[PDB]
């Protein structure tokens, strides 16, 4: 080159705008075949041969290697949808890539993009205001029916699709079992406080819900008992090993006769602590730290159960559920050490079971509060991992519905209505912005097209029928009931989705529109690029 | 006082941060020099128009140099009229015409697409921005003209 | 200009020039480069006409002084108790960035930050180290807020 | 210099992928389908370290094979889930999976969406389970001669079938002994308490199951006794040796009498240990760690016998057999932790090497199976066969049900499903029938290995089952004639069949939900 | 990068290698540390003396 | 922000603030001002001067 010696490659004009659109478009095409109940799955084989099967949109993109900056923006777009909501991570990627592609043709025609950007923002703001007319009140619907159907709808297009009724009952029961009562009047449903365990073996229809808690640990020693019919659980956070002076303290001996008493105290301080614990009636001991082999003997003779190397987060939930209190030391508000009986947990049973060649621990019927855990069974490990990711999507959907009592129809009824509304509303602007708004309405129409294409049907006839039905709902307000016509993919016909039981939380459609528009605007504001060579 | 900035990407957040940091600096300048001036390229067209009339007063070799300095100020008002998709020659000719027969607030109006009174559009900027920009520019150019040779050292 | 790695020795003084305006004013960091660019461009014609460079440097300084007096006669005083003027100044320096849409929310916030840091009676300078900007992911730009207190990350 | 988007990642899609996975699944089945039936031949495998695995086990064949293809990795994995779950049926599960996956491509090429097939497959699985439970046979575990026929019907297909009458007794006695009810009502049949020991030489007719345990150790000091009749035994955990502390200790000595006194204090401390053990008057001392030379001197004085450095896996078996429990600190040694349930202690020589025996227990809950034979390779195949038998017997004791073997169940299920599909209207009718017809690959494989006509024998057997009460008719695997299973006497536990059908159906569902492959993305 | 007019700063940064040129650089550095001015005049004068000296040798 | 001392007792030392547009001007200004301070300090030590502008060279 001549001027601007930068030691790098720069591109300007139509060169970088077209290149950015293709980079964004290619990301959508990878995951376009994973949307809808007729969707399929993918493998992702790394170099070392580890296999992974999933259709979860966020998981796929996180596992790919991308270096084009216009595409990396979309990869974290799906990641953000996971944290904020947890569902619809594939719908957002498709929408964002369609907004860019449709806006690019507007810019090739001599339209200044700042006019286009303002057109997009107005469309997004008006769409969210309109979406508060298609609201369905949760309490108006049956409490159990709305939760069950919402879980079933978000469980379709997965490995456990037709097993919905079995799994939807498990999912709702687990969520209602962790309901928390909080400040003034706010309830709380902290999902991911339910422990999910995987173990291959029998079929998935024999996966069982546990009314209590489950630990992936085994008892410390063989001689110790392996079932307690009335547990007095004590939770501890410190190791039980032979004591040892701190690093600052040294031991110097000038009278040999004192050596014998010195060495006893190392093993005798720990003995006294154990007897304080066992004198109050504790049967089960749980510890995050380790336990020396000598300390296990005292539990054996007293007939008590003890476990070492317990995860912190597990101990927090058991202490909350069983009423016990986590201790990092024994000292009290005075000098000496005490261990009262008002600080013990209580559970109805502790059993170590056998599940396909290994063992784990079950705690049943905790009395302070209720807690639940789920064990999943499958043909092998790859299949077991798939239900786990496919169950986390079900837990999040139910939690969002309970917190916010409002759902919207699925199948594409939302996009079909919005496309009709925006096209009619843009005719009252009377400036170059109507062009941008009209492009927004057409871009939303990609979702119903993608669903019908994957089912090997006529995506032109079906979508044309919807636009006729939703039009007759906007005008002629006697037929206003026709704003719930959705889409059926098995028979390729329209059907009333509200009565059919297809529901999605509103916070999915609402948040997806906002996030997609922001990612489309930031990419649209780039006209040139500068890349510096590696040093 | 503290401000919390949100966003959807790390790229958007940093650009949102820098934009806020300028809005803060504009207010700071408004306290150091309690003066306001019209924007939209008005300070530059008016600068060029009066310098042209000033050059005719001078005689000799100096008159040419001030004329070159006068015409250099036309770059900015043309640049704004170019990025908006207008005809740069037509706009600047209209601007210099309207500044030489009266009003001085006339400037480019992107919303309307032509030239109109600027203060009716509520676009202003502090005086220190225009003065400091000009002063630092001329000091650098006078420094560049003193250079004569380039050599390579260790 | 900082992020790019310019290699020409005379192109490495423009990056420092733009940093000079940033320190004193915080705005007009692009415009000052454009002005400095056009002054040097107009110099190539004069050197061909036979002008010695020393004459050019002296003549520009003559023009710079005249430029100062035209701008000063064009300005207008501003009183800090006038809130409307400050908003129009802040939103004008803010509608040139990506957050021009969200300026209807940020512009009243920016002025509030400055008015809660200084005393308008004896304000001769503003220190921006008492205003802290905290960056947090998630949400959109429309969720920013001003906190009249302390925010801790840990 | 170059512009890229994904940086060296391959990708495939379309109908090539669906046909690619199925063709890979069938190839694995073709490797193993020669190892089914009483006429099955063996295979020998070669390992990276130079050993030879001459085996007939279905799982054993596959775990020594390296395959790149993603589709094949699934088939290898479900092989070991079956073995870890029910221990038997690692070959019939693979053959079913290939056939259930192969009769599906017929529908795919007729433009049928996979989700239509999947809903049909899992719908046929429920009727498969219900029909199996209908024809189940209840068994009485108190009948020994009935339990011998169950185990015999599961090892007639292996190498020990020559010594079958011996093998059933070994497998049955061990499982009948390790059964243990404990605190609460938790009944278990754990299998880390049934050690299998191999010693080359002798003859295979010298194998026996001991009432106790065997140890590959010998007495520390030769003067110590080697033959005791009724030993009183104690099991320790710590070491009888003056070891250092851990609290950053050091000794400063400034007198003539401090160096010697310190040394004498270590011998008094050991004498404190030995005297405390003697207080309980035992005859045998077993410890996990070393024993100082001084400690042996005091112990041999009191006519004790000691063993050094026994693995923790062996103390737990001894503790359960004799009746003692392990005690770490001798100061807390009592009379309730001393084991008096032995009946002999003997140390023999088996080919220039010393063994320790503890047999004739009063009521042991741990056993040690002793095996003799030609060489390591043959005995390696013996224990693999014995493990299957002991896993077969356990499943009967937890779910006392039986179903006919030899292919009788598959035809019984096939008939029931087919008669039910003609009440079904819709496109799912066709996949619902092809899945049922895929079960007949079990009798067909048995016929071909026997050397008979697979066209004539199978059509006669299908016609047979069409009648009202003939559900127990199967195929004899040695002559090739349809015989009733009541008289021949072949049965297998209900748990084995249920897992075989469940695993086979679910794997076919997994690989039918595939559409594309992405590779080489380097984590 | 630096822009300078001083005659001693320039001669310090230049990487001369001719043995006779290193003598001229050394006087300029010393002169700067002595009175702080005239670094350019000393080197020009010390060079103009040698320019006339070569003509005299040719005679 | 810098600490300001005003109305000092002796004042036998001082500070000088330099301003400019580029780092090249600031360095050049500081280096140029070093020449002036030194040559003036020599004049105070020995206060006898000789004319310049070529008047001195032509005389010798
Ligand atoms: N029974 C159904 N009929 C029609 N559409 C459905 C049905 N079940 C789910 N969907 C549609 O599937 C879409 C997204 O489902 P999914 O494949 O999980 O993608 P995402 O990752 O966006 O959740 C939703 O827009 C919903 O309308
Ligand atoms: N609404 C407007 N109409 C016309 N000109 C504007 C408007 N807003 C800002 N400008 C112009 O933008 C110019 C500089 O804006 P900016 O892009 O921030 O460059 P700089 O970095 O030099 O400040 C100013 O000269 C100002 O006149
Ligand atoms: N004597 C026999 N005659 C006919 N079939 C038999 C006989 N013994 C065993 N079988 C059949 O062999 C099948 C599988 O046994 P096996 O060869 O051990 O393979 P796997 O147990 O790995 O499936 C069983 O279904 C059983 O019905
Ligand atoms: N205004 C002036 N008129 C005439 N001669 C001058 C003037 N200013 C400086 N000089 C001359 O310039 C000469 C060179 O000085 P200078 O440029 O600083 O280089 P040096 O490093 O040798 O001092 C001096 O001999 C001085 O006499
Ligand atoms: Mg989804
Ligand atoms: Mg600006
Ligand atoms: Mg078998």
């Amino acid at each position: 080159e001549g001027p601007l010696s930068v030691f790098g490659d720069r591109s300007t004009g139509e060169t970088i705008r077209s290149q950015n659109v293709m980079a964004a478009a290619s990301i959508a095409n990878i995951v376009k075949s994973s949307l809808g109940p007729v969707g399929l799955d993918k493998m992702l084989v790394d170099d070392i041969g580890d296999v992974t099967i999933t259709n979860d949109g966020a998981t796929i993109l996180k596992l790919l290697e991308v270096e084009h900056p216009a595409a990396k923006v979309l990869c974290e777009l799906a990641d953000l949808q996971d944290k904020e909501v947890g569902d619809g991570t594939t719908s957002v990627v498709i929408i964002a890539a369609e907004l860019l592609k449709n806006a690019d043709e507007l810019v090739k025609q001599k339209i200044h993009p700042t006019s286009v950007i303002s057109g997009y923002r107005l469309a997004c703001k008006e769409a969210v205001r309109y979406i508060n007319e298609n609201l369905i009140v949760n309490t108006d619907e049956l409490g159990r029916d709305c939760l069950i159907n919402a879980a079933k709808t978000s469980m379709s297009s997965k490995i456990i699709g037709i097993n919905g009724d079995f799994f939807a009952n498990m999912v709702v029961d687990a969520v209602l079992a962790i309901k928390y009562t909080d400040i003034r009047g706010q309830p709380r449903y902290p999902v991911n406080s339910v422990n999910i365990l995987k173990a291959h073996g029998r079929s998935q229809m024999e996966s069982m819900l546990i009314s209590g808690y489950a630990l992936n640990c085994v008892v410390g020693s063989q001689g110790m008992p392996k079932r307690i019919v009335n547990a007095k659980i004590a939770c501890l956070d410190f190791s039980l090993q032979k004591t040892k002076m701190k690093l600052g303290v040294q031991v110097v001996i000038t009278d040999p006769e004192k050596l014998d008493q010195i060495r006893q105290r190392e093993s005798d301080i720990t003995k006294e602590r154990i007897q304080k614990i066992l004198a109050t009636g504790a049967n089960v001991i749980l510890t995050t730290g380790g336990i020396d082999d000598m300390c296990l003997k005292y539990f054996v003779e007293a007939g008590a159960m003890a476990v070492r190397r317990v995860l912190k987060r597990d101990l927090k939930r058991i202490a909350k559920a069983s009423g016990a209190t986590i201790l990092s030391t024994l000292a009290n508000l005075e000098g000496e050490e005490t261990f009262e009986a008002a600080m013990l947990g209580q559970a109805e049973e502790v059993v170590q079971e056998r599940i396909c060649d290994d063992e784990l621990i079950l705690i049943k019927n905790t009395k302070a509060r209720t807690s639940a855990s789920i064990i999943l069974r499958g043909a092998n490990d790859f299949m077991c991992d798939e239900m786990e990711r496919s169950l986390h999507d079900a837990l999040c959907v139910v939690k969002r519905v309970l917190e916010s009592k409002s759902v919207v129809p699925g199948g594409g009824a939302v996009e079909a209505a919005l496309s009709i509304y925006l096209e009619n509303y843009a005719t009252s602007m009377g400036s170059r912005e109507q062009l941008a708004i009209a492009e927004f309405a057409r871009s939303l129409l990609v979702i119903p097209n993608t669903l019908a294409v994957n089912a090997a049907q006529d995506s032109t006839d079906l979508v044309a029928k919807l636009r006729a039905f939703h039009n007759e709902a906007q005008v002629n307000p006697e037929r206003k009931n026709l704003k719930w016509i959705g889409l059926d993919l098995s028979n390729g016909k329209p059907r009333d989705n509200k009565q059919a039981g297809v529901f999605e939380p509103t916070i999915v459609k609402v948040k997806s529109l906002k996030f997609a528009t922001e990612a489309a605007i930031t990419i649209l504001r780039i006209d040139d690029l500068i890349k510096l060579h590696p040093e | 006082v503290t401000i919390v900035v949100r966003g959807s990407n790390k790229l958007v957040i940093e650009e949102a941060e820098r934009s806020i940091h300028d809005a803060l600096c504009v207010i700071r300048c408004l306290v150091k020099k309690r003066a306001l001036i019209a924007g939209g390229g008005a300070p530059e067209i008016e600068l060029a128009l009066r310098l042209t009339e000033y050059s005719r007063t001078l005689s000799g070799m100096e008159s040419y140099c001030v004329r070159a300095f006068a015409d250099a100020m036309e770059v900015i008002p043309s640049t704004l009229a170019e990025n908006a998709g207008l005809n740069p020659i037509s706009t600047v000719t209209e601007l210099r015409n309207r500044h030489a027969q009266g009003e001085k607030t006339a400037g480019i109006n992107v919303r309307k697409g032509g030239i109109s009174n600027i203060l009716e559009e509520l676009v202003v900027q502090p005086l220190l921005v225009s003065v400091s920009a000009l002063t630092l520019a001329t000091e650098t150019v006078r420094s560049i003209l003193k250079i004569d040779d380039v050599v390579n050292t260790r | 200009l900082k992020q790019m790695q310019v290699l020409h020795p005379a192109a490495r003084m423009l990056v420092e020039l733009s940093k000079a305006q940033d320190i004193e004013a915080g705005d007009g960091t692009t415009s000052v480069v454009i002005i400095a660019g056009s002054l040097l461009d107009s110099c190539t014609k004069l050197l061909q006409k036979g002008i010695h460079p020393t004459i050019i440097s002296e003549s520009f300084q003559k023009a710079l002084e005249k430029g100062i007096e035209i701008l000063t006669d064009m300005s207008r005083p501003v009183e800090l108790s006038d809130r409307e003027t400050l908003l129009n100044s802040a939103t004008t320096s803010l509608n040139s960035k990506v957050v021009s849409q969200y300026s209807s929310l940020l512009s009243p916030m920016s002025v509030n930050a400055v008015m809660k840091v200084i005393d308008p009676a004896t304000a001769t300078s503003v220190d921006l180290r008492d205003i802290k900007i905290v960056k947090k992911l998630g949400g959109t730009i429309d969720d920013c807020e001003l906190v009249e207190g302390l925010v801790l990350t840990q | 210099p170059v512009l890229v988007l994904s940086q060296n990642t391959k990708r495939e899609s379309g109908r090539k992928v669906q046909s690619g996975n199925i063709n890979a699944a069938k190839t694995i089945a073709d490797i193993i389908r020669t190892c089914l039936g009483p006429k099955s031949m063996m295979k020998m495998l070669l390992d990276p370290m130079g050993g030879i695995v001459m085996t007939n086990d279905g799982n054993a064949i596959l775990r020594e094979i390296q395959v790149q293809h993603p589709a094949a990795k699934s088939m290898i994995e479900i092989s070991r889930t079956q073995d870890e779950e029910v221990g038997d049926g690692t070959t019939s599960v693979i053959i079913l999976a290939g056939e259930m996956l192969s009769v599906a491509e017929h529908f795919l090429e007729q433009q049928m969406h996979p989700t239509v097939v999947i809903s049909a497959y899992r719908k046929a699985l429920d009727d498969m389970i219900s029909t199996l439970k209908k024809i189940s046979i209840p068994v009485d575990i108190s009948d020994s001669d009935m339990m011998l026929n169950i185990i015999n019907s599961s090892i007639t297909t292996k190498a020990i079938s020559r010594w079958s009458s011996l093998a059933c007794n070994i497998a049955l006695d061990a499982v009948k002994m390790v059964q243990f009810e404990e605190n609460g009502r938790k009944e278990i049949d754990i299998k880390k308490y049934a050690r299998v020991e191999k010693i080359p030489g002798g003859i295979i007719e010298d194998s026996c199951v001991l009432r106790g345990v065997m140890i590959n150790k010998d007495v520390t000091h030769p003067r110590m006794r080697r033959y005791i009749k009724n030993p009183r035994i104690v099991l320790l955990d710590s070491s009888l040796e003056y070891k250092k502390g851990e609290s950053q200790t050091d000794i400063e000595i400034t007198r003539e009498e401090d160096f010697t006194r310190i040394l004498q204090m270590e011998e008094e401390y050991i004498q404190q240990l030995c005297e405390d053990i003697i207080q309980l008057k035992p005859d045998v001392v077993i410890t996990e760690k070393g024993i100082s030379d001084l400690a042996q001197h005091y112990l041999m004085r009191a006519n004790i016998t000691a063993i050094r450095r026994v693995r923790k896996t062996d103390n737990n078996r001894i503790a359960r057999a004799c009746g003692a429990r392990i005690v770490s600190r001798p100061e807390e040694l009592r009379e309730d932790d001393v084991g008096t349930g032995a009946g002999l202690l003997e140390i023999k020589k088996i080919g220039d090497e010393y063994f320790t025996f503890i047999t004739d227990c009063k009521d042991p809950k741990a056993c040690t199976i002793l095996l003799r034979g030609a060489s390591k390779e043959i005995l390696s195949e013996v224990e693999r066969n014995l493990q299957d038998a002991m896993q077969v017997c356990r499943n009967v004791l937890l779910d006392p049900q039986l179903v006919p073997g030899g292919g009788a169940s598959e035809m019984a299920v096939a008939h029931a499903l087919t008669e039910k599909s003609k009440a079904m209207t819709g496109v799912e009718q066709w996949p619902y029938r092809a899945v049922a017809q895929a079960l007949e690959v079990i009798p067909r494989t048995l016929i071909q290995n026997c050397g008979a006509s697979t066209i004539r024998l199978l059509t006669s057997l299908r016609a047979k089952h069409t009648q009202e009460n003939c559900e127990t008719w199967g195929v004899n695997g040695e002559t090739g004639t349809l015989v009733d299973m009541k008289e021949l006497g072949i049965w297998e536990p209900l748990a084995v069949k249920l897992q075989t059908y469940k695993t086979a159906v679910e794997t076919a569902v997994l690989l039918l939900r595939i559409d594309d492959i992405v590779s080489g993305h380097k984590k | 990068l630096m822009v300078t007019n001083d005659g001693a700063t320039i001669l310090k940064n230049i990487g001369v290698d001719n043995p006779a040129a290193k003598v001229l650089v050394d006087m300029s550095r010393v002169q700067d540390d002595e009175v702080g001015d005239g670094t350019t005049s000393v080197t020009v004068l010390a060079a103009e003396l040698l320019r006339e000296a070569e003509s005299l040798i040719a005679k | 922000k810098l600490i300001h001392f005003s109305g000092v007792a002796l004042g036998e030392a001082c500070t000088i603030v330099l301003r400019g547009a580029t780092q090249q001007i600031l360095d050049e200004a500081e280096r140029s001002l070093h020449d002036a301070l030194c040559v003036l300090a020599q004049t105070v030590k020995d206060s006898r001067t000789v004319y310049g502008g070529g008047c001195s060279e032509m005389l010798m």
